[PDB]
């Protein structure tokens, strides 16, 4: 029976093992990003939450028909 | 937040052209024709500047 329908422990053990690995990174990426995210929300200076100002291009820098401005 | 600088009574004394605007109109174009130098260089100094403080002279 264990010849023909079953394997060695051996093999179980290493797959829970590879299985453990992978959703402990799982766990400390998802913290991450919660971390992550909450300090650029906070600041802003990073690439995400970033909310759109006005464009510098717009502006007209030439005489404007008075002098001051 | 700071004081503004303003020149003195004394530094906005010049002879003044007083003469009407009619006057001017009739000759406007001499004017023109002949005294473009010291106006062009007040022109390009107090758009250059964007300050009366700075052009006085
Ligand atoms: C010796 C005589 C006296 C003792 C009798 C003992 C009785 C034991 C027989 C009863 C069998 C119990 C059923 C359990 C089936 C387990 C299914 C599974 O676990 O087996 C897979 C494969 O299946 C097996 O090949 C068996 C499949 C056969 C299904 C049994 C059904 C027989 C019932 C009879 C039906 C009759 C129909 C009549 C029609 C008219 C294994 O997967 P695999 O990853 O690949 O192999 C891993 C091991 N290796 C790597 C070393 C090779």
């Amino acid at each position: 029976i264990a010849r023909t329908f079953y394997d060695g422990p051996e093999k179980n053990y290493e797959k829970t093992m590879a299985i453990l690995q992978i959703e402990a990174e799982k766990a400390e990426l998802r913290l991450k990003e919660l971390e992550v995210r909450r300090l650029m929300r906070a600041r802003g200076d990073g690439p995400w939450y970033q909310y759109p100002t006005i464009d510098k291009a717009l502006i007209d820098h030439s005489p404007k028909t008075t002098p001051d401005n | 937040p700071g004081i503004v600088e303003l020149p003195t009574l004394e530094d906005l004394k010049v002879q003044e052209v007083k003469v009407s605007s009619s006057v001017l109109k009739a000759a406007a174009h001499h004017y023109g024709a002949q005294c473009d130098k010291p106006n062009k260089e007040f022109m390009l100094c107090r758009w250059e500047e964007k300050d009366p403080r700075r052009c006085l002279e």
